[PDB]
């Protein structure tokens, strides 16, 4: 036969199943494999062929729209029945691989195809019965994922007469296999699978649903079940919106017809394709960070690049961008711990964009872990055991605390919250780590985490006139663990008043249809700065540092302001090591130690009342 | 002369695709063909790929050699026609290799 | 005849991923684990 497969027998199934054709069309598709080529005369093939082989990968992926404009009637009978011609295509690539690498079934006997490029899309609402047992391309969002289990692909048999071992049998991955007939006894007495002498591959179960926003009004979102095999389990993970080319059709299995009421059937897809709807840095880009950080004014570079859709507030981008960097831990002769993370806390009016600073923070830290004292929340703040909902297993986990370890914590409206999970803060903030004694588990977790936080003063309105700590529900043990106190004060003034509307108001008219450095690099930068710096000190400045403490120390005692201790002296020096890490040098300079002295005595006088600051601006006026 | 054009920047490769529906006898025939003429330009050092790309220059085939305009352009042919890439057929190559002067018909323990 | 005969003690034992590392909106996961004789009664929960 040649290229006469036009000509039909009888059903699409019949046809392509009969040993001639299926030589023809195996024929067919090596000719495609070994001849295709684009415009370019590039073996695009041939070279999917070869980085698979160098890689020691397991699948080609293959182009729908190659496919087609070569051999359309391939990809119509493709359409109607992929069940066969999955097949046949995977012992043609076995074959080419076999052929462009020698004895490449020595470390794998088997290569997967993949799909791509289908012209039709649908929706999982669009699915009817016209459409079972054929190719599909949906797309969704996951909502939920099961563990990988094993599966059974070449089964051993034991016979319990004589002990022999019986071949390989193929797994159709369609029902379970059995045999009748021991070659050596000439019996068909028991047997039983044999679980050291066999192989399996990967199994995974997912749920997509349809994407909320593309439901139309008045109705809910469907869903469906997906399957994953082999090498497709783990790569997508619950949250992320993707669409999958797959293979529908019926559980004919179910589970019996004797079952009473009306004879439905349910419907599962299984997957062909999967595909998406980072921090990892090279060479190239790691010489980029040099030159970046050779020039100067890269402390300013990098603090105008933080929450670009938000106006003024540098204090607060400033204090952001110190928090995000963070200091270096220390810990002398294994037996005196000093903290190396910043803690910021935000104090304002309403209307002030700080849920707008934590959503950008969560968006550009690499392990952000977001919570609420009020509201839904995807976790909480305490560790507990809880049974799982589809194990049904008991399962021990921490709160955002704890998961956030080595990263940063964001809580939102902070002053809301009650006494477990304020105390739960306490205790992470004063030790870094959150004993549990529950259901006979008594332990202790590691919660070295950054805490930003957000609140409101009592009443709405914060009262100047008074001190903070009586404009605040918090206690001094938990106001005193932070080092980076922000107040944010709603005053009327006109120049600001028409440059914030003026901004808001251009942005609503941009947004309506009909200097920094780029983003994408700064995340790597942060990454890769707090990965490979570790700034130290040096000896010389330790003049100038006592002086100054002695200064603020002797001018707090004079004006009866809130003590000045040398927890400020600490927050000083860490605050400095975060300004020499992001200039990437190893050594602490004099620049890094006055502006970290700016921001401490800037953060302190500011909390004060009326009178107090007044006076305490004059006296430290040198900054 | 022509030894030197082949050890040197021959690059040529063998059409699987067939013009006719011989039978597995005559398939057979003609592909020991093929594995003669393989052997016999291996002799001479030129290479034999395994994939039509634009770097080839020489395709050796069974098919017309006077009908390439009629093919698809996605054909190997219709390709090597706008490569000008030389075509041979199976008794051009021969002729070249017997002018060439190539004969053909010739541990446990 | 249990009058004549001998036994063994057999145990079983969940163990959990480290809950420091797990990815975000997800449960952790855990596996079970069989041992008997001399390795029972060895640890107690909540040790790494
Ligand atoms: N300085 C600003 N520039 C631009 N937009 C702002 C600014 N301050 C507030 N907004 C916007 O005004 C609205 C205020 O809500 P948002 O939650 O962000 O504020 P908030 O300070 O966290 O206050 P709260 O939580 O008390 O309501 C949001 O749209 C925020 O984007
Ligand atoms: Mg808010
Ligand atoms: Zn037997």
């Amino acid at each position: 036969l040649e290229s006469l497969s036009n000509v039909k027998a009888n059903s699409y199934s019949e046809w392509i199943t009969q040993p001639n054709v299926s030589r023809t069309i195996a024929r067919e598709l090596k000719s495609f494999l070994l001849e295709y080529t684009d415009e370019t005369g590039r073996s695009v093939y041939g070279a999917r062929i070869r980085t698979l082989g160098e890689m020691n990968s397991e699948s080609l992926e293959v182009n729908y729209r190659h496919l087609a404009e070569s051999k359309a009637i391939l990809a119509l009978f493709l359409a109607k029945c992929p069940e066969e011609m999955l097949k046949i295509f995977d012992l043609v690539a076995m074959e080419a691989t076999e052929l462009h690498y020698p004895d490449y079934a020595r470390i794998h006997s088997e290569i997967h195809v993949r799909i791509s490029d289908f012209p039709t899309i649908y929706s999982l609402r669009e699915l009817r019965e016209s459409n079972l047992s054929s190719l599909v391309r949906v797309t969704g969002v996951v909502t939920r994922r099961t563990g990988v289990f094993p599966q059974l692909k070449y089964v051993k048999f034991n016979c319990l007469k004589c002990g022999s071992i019986l071949g390989p049998f193929f797994q159709d991955s369609n029902e379970e296999i059995r045999i009748s007939f021991c070659t050596n006894c000439k019996s068909k007495g028991p047997f039983r699978v044999n679980g050291e002498k066999t192989v399996y591959r990967n199994y995974q179960r997912v749920t997509l649903q349809e994407a909320p926003g593309t439901v139309p009004p008045g109705r809910l979102p469907r869903h469906r079940e997906v399957i994953l095999l082999a090498d497709l389990v783990d790569v997508s993970k619950p949250g992320e919106e993707v669409e999958v080319t797959g293979i529908y059709k019926n559980n004919y299995d179910g589970n019996l017809n004797a079952k009473n009421g009306f004879p439905v059937f349910a419907t599962i897809i299984e997957a062909n394709s999967i595909k998406r709807r980072v921090f990892s840095w090279t060479e190239e880009e790691e010489r980029e960070f040099r030159k970046i950080s050779r020039d100067r004014g890269i402390i300013d570079k990098i603090i105008s690049s933080m929450a670009p859709s938000i106006y003024g507030h540098r204090d607060i981008k400033t204090a952001v961008a110190c928090s995000l960097f963070g200091g270096v831990p220390k810990n002398v002769n294994g037996k005196h711990s000093i903290r190396g993370d910043i803690n910021v806390l935000l104090l304002g009016d309403p209307g002030t964009a700080k849920s707008q600073i934590l959503k950008y923070v969560e968006k550009t830290a690499h392990r952000a872990v977001f919570a609420t004292g009020q509201g839904a929340s995807a976790v909480g703040l305490t560790a507990s055991v809880r049974k799982d909902p589809i194990t049904k297993e008991w399962t021990l986990e921490g709160g955002a605390l704890v998961l956030a370890d080595k990263g940063v914590c964001l809580i939102d409206e902070f002053d809301k919250m009650n006494d477990q999970d304020r105390t739960s803060i306490h205790e992470a903030m004063e030790q870094q780590s959150i004993s549990i004694s529950k259901a006979g588990i008594v332990t202790t977790l590691q919660a070295r985490c950054s805490i930003i936080a957000a609140a409101n003063p009592n009443g709405g309105r914060y009262n100047s006139t008074l001190p903070l700590a009586q404009n605040v529900s918090l206690t001094e043990p938990i106001l005193s663990r932070f080092d980076i106190l922000c107040v944010v004060r709603d005053l009327v003034d006109e120049e600001a008043d028409e440059r914030l509307a003026t901004f808001v108001v251009d942005s609503h008219v941009r947004s309506h249809p009909e200097s920094p450095i780029p983003q994408e690099l700064l995340m790597k930068y942060i990454h890769y700065a707090r990965t490979k710096i570790y700034p130290k000190l040096h000896q010389m400045d330790m003049d100038k540092v006592s002086r100054v403490y002695a200064d603020l120390r002797r001018e707090s005692i004079s004006t009866g302001s809130f003590p000045i201790t040398v927890r400020h002296l600490e927050s000083i020096l860490r605050i400095a090591e975060s300004f020499a890490k992001m200039r990437l040098s190893e050594f602490v300079s004099s620049y890094d130690l006055d502006r970290a002295i700016k921001v401490v005595v800037d953060s302190f006088v500011d909390a004060q009342k009326v009178s107090v600051r007044r006076q305490l601006r004059r006296s430290f006026a040198i900054y | 002369n022509w030894k030197k054009i082949m050890k040197r920047d021959s690059r040529i490769y063998f059409d699987i695709t067939d013009d006719v529906e011989m039978n597995t006898y005559n398939k057979s025939k003609m592909d020991k063909r093929r594995d003669l003429l393989k052997r016999g330009f291996l002799t001479l050092g030129a290479q034999i790929t395994q994939f039509f790309d634009t770097t080839v220059t020489i395709v050796i085939t069974r098919r017309s050699v006077e009908n390439i305009y009629l093919l698809k352009d996605t054909d190997i042919l219709s390709r090597a026609k706008k490569n000008y890439m030389k075509v041979w057929s199976y008794e051009k190559a021969a002729r070249f290799l017997k002018n060439l002067d190539v004969d053909l018909d010739h541990y446990f323990k | 005849i249990h009058e004549s005969s001998k036994f063994i003690d057999q145990q079983f034992l969940k163990l959990q991923e480290i809950p420091e590392l797990v990815p975000v909106g997800e449960m952790p996961r855990n596996l079970t684990m069989t041992c008997d004789r001399y390795l029972t009664n060895k640890v107690i929960p909540g040790t790494r």
